[PDB]
């Protein structure tokens, strides 16, 4: 019951990597590289997923 | 493992509390018998037990 | 200009000018009772007018009392989006002068559509002059008694109480005192005694810090732009820029662009972001040719010539050349492929000046029928149309974090802080945290660090050469513990 939540917890870690058809896994580098407009179709995948 | 907004909460009882409801267990059936849990506690010898 | 006469509201949207001290004064004279305004010292030319308004009557009396005040004119003025919001309320009173306590809601008066910018303004007042005073502009005004609150709006969230007349009746704070959340975060004014979670706090940020790599040299732009001679696009020339600050706002000066675009990157964060791997493919194409260079588009110089990735991160920069490229019979230097058994794949050259073979009959300099050479010239002239004209095209693909930094922007490091939860850079790496003395060691290559999670938590600086760690200080939540709102308020 312990081996569950702690796996359970690793899978919510390891989606933190994932894109979604996105070009990238951070945030800020998004907003370091692009303005805001020309950003928000990486943003809402990011969101969905 | 806090970084990503993963709080584990403590939980109410403490082990030693709860050490003491199991030893108040193991207690009133070593003195009382069965009539202490339907009643106030009445002493009687563990060999008529 | 708003200004309430002894006739009517008057609401004049001109081009006034104002005086040094402009303001409104009356005049008791002996040979009538009525106090009429003698002193109009309020705009010295209204020229230019663009909104002229007609308002409801409203007669005053302007006999100075020191008593008693018995009404307030409560209004809220508002400018959003052009529109001019007023929001009045009339409520009597009879305490001495000081805001009293109760609970009034103020009605929205009017919205004066004009989109005009409004950045200052001036209260209109007005003056007593009368035969008990000199009724000068020394010693004859008089004021009477008069007091007036200013106070800024700022964004807040209240949640307000409805009645059964559809009136406000309660207004409860969201952000006052931990209190208020909780009884707004329940949409409640009714609490009972428990634990109840609010919203979470965590740690601000306190500075920001720049330890960028120093680099005093400047990239090579002299032959990348304007020169006497560039690429075919048969074989596109690559050349390698690296060790150098590469700016874009200087390179407005070399040669006139005409085709100034970036792909998958802001064309003002190329000096933003220190750079990896600047290559630079120069070649000159014909002026209808170029839509066709684009990430993912087809083409003939997009098959049988060079053809950009589809997944390319870079700018495409090309101009017209008029005659530096072109000639009176014709440029034929530079040529082009137009039959292929395999299209080009991204970042392929061509060499080879075999015959293409069409149909049975063999080629490659077996020369005959259905034997065509695909390299042809393109021909430039000047007296060709100008999409008929030779466009220099400067390609620029680079990378972003794929090794350590090498190109990097113009902007320079700042000091160096620690132990504080400050915004840092390194190389273009961004984040908030503590920076803190770290105890593991890499290798001399390895310059970051991550954990499980797969973020950085130690880096390498550029300048100082110290292995330093990253420590959040985002944690924990708030939670509030309440005795019950019955009892009382702690
Ligand atoms: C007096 O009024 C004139 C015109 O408004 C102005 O130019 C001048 O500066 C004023 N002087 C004082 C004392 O404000
Ligand atoms: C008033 O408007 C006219 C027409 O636009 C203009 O020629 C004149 O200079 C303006 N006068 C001002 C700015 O007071
Ligand atoms: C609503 O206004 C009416 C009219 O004065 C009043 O009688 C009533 O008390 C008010 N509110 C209600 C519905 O109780
Ligand atoms: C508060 O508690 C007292 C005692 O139980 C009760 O009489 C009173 O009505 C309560 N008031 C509220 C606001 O609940």
């Amino acid at each position: 019951v312990v081996n569950q939540n702690a796996q359970a917890l690793n899978t919510l870690v390891k989606q933190l990597s994932s894109n979604f058809g996105a070009i990238s896994s951070v945030l800020n580098d998004i907003l370091s590289r692009l303005d805001p407009p020309e950003a928000e179709v990486q943003i809402d995948r990011l969101i969905t997923g | 493992q806090k970084f990503n907004g993963l709080t584990v909460l403590p939980p109410l009882l403490t082990d030693e509390m709860i050490a003491q409801y199991t030893s108040a267990l193991l207690a009133g059936t070593i003195t009382s018998g069965w009539t202490f849990g339907a009643g106030a506690a009445l002493q009687i010898p563990f060999a008529m037990q | 200009l708003i200004v309430n006469n002894a006739t009517n509201v008057v609401i004049k949207v001109c081009e006034f000018q104002f005086c040094n001290d402009p303001f409104l004064g009356v005049y008791y004279h002996k040979n009538n009772k009525s106090w009429m305004e003698s002193e109009f010292r309020v705009y010295s030319s209204a020229n230019n007018c663009t909104f002229e308004y007609v308002s409801q009557p409203f007669l005053m009396d302007l006999e100075g009392k020191q008593g008693n005040f018995k009404n307030l004119r409560e209004f809220v003025f508002k400018n959003i989006d052009g529109y001019f919001k007023i929001y009045s309320k009339h409520t009597p009173i009879n305490l001495v002068r000081d805001l009293p306590q109760g609970f009034s809601a103020l009605e929205p008066l009017v919205d004066l559509p004009i989109g005009i910018n409004i950045t200052r303004f001036q209260t209109l007042l007005a003056l007593h002059r009368s035969y008990l005073t000199p009724g000068d502009s020394s010693s004859g005004w008089t004021a009477g008694a008069a007091a007036y609150y200013v106070g800024y709006l700022q964004p807040r969230t209240f949640l307000l109480k409805y009645n059964e007349n559809g009136t406000i009746t309660d207004a409860v704070d969201c952000a006052l005192d931990p209190l208020s959340e909780t009884k707004c975060t329940l949409k409640s004014f009714t609490v009972e005694k428990g634990i109840y979670q609010t919203s979470n706090f965590r740690v601000q940020p306190t500075e920001s810090i720049v330890r960028f790599p120093n680099i005093t040299n400047l990239c090579p732009f002299g032959e990348v732009f304007n020169a006497t001679r560039f690429a075919s696009v048969y074989a596109w020339n690559r050349k390698r820029i690296s060790n150098c600050v590469a700016d874009y706002s200087v390179l407005y000066n070399s040669a006139s662009f005409s085709t100034f675009k970036c792909y998958g990157v802001s064309p003002t964060k190329l000096n933003d972001l220190c750079f990896t791997n600047v290559y630079a493919d120069s070649f000159v194409i014909r002026g209808d040719e170029v839509r066709q260079i684009a990430p993912g588009q087809t083409g003939k110089i997009a098959d049988y010539n060079y053809k950009l990735p589809d997944d390319f991160t870079g700018c495409v920069i090309a101009w017209n050349s008029n005659n530096l490229d072109s000639k009176v019979g014709g440029n034929y230097n530079y040529l082009y492929r137009l039959f292929r058994k395999s299209n080009l794949k991204p970042f392929e050259r061509d060499i080879s000046t075999e015959i293409y073979q069409a149909g049975s009959t063999p080629c490659n300099g077996v020369e005959g029928f259905n034997c065509y050479f695909p390299l042809q010239s393109y021909g430039f002239q000047p007296t060709n149309g100008v999409g008929y004209q030779p466009y220099r095209v400067v390609v620029l693909s680079f990378e972003l974090l794929h090794a350590p930094a090498t190109v990097c922007g113009p902007k320079k490091s700042t000091n160096l802080v620690k132990n504080k939860c400050v915004n840092f850079n390194f190389n273009g790496l961004t984040g908030t945290g503590v920076l803190t003395e770290s105890n593991k060691k890499f290798l001399p290559f390895q310059q970051f660090g991550r954990d499980i999670a797969d973020t950085t938590d130690a880096v390498r600086d550029p300048q100082t050469l110290e292995i330093l760690d990253i420590t959040p200080c985002s944690f924990g939540g708030v939670s509030v513990i309440t005795p019950g709102t019955n009892t009382s308020n702690q």
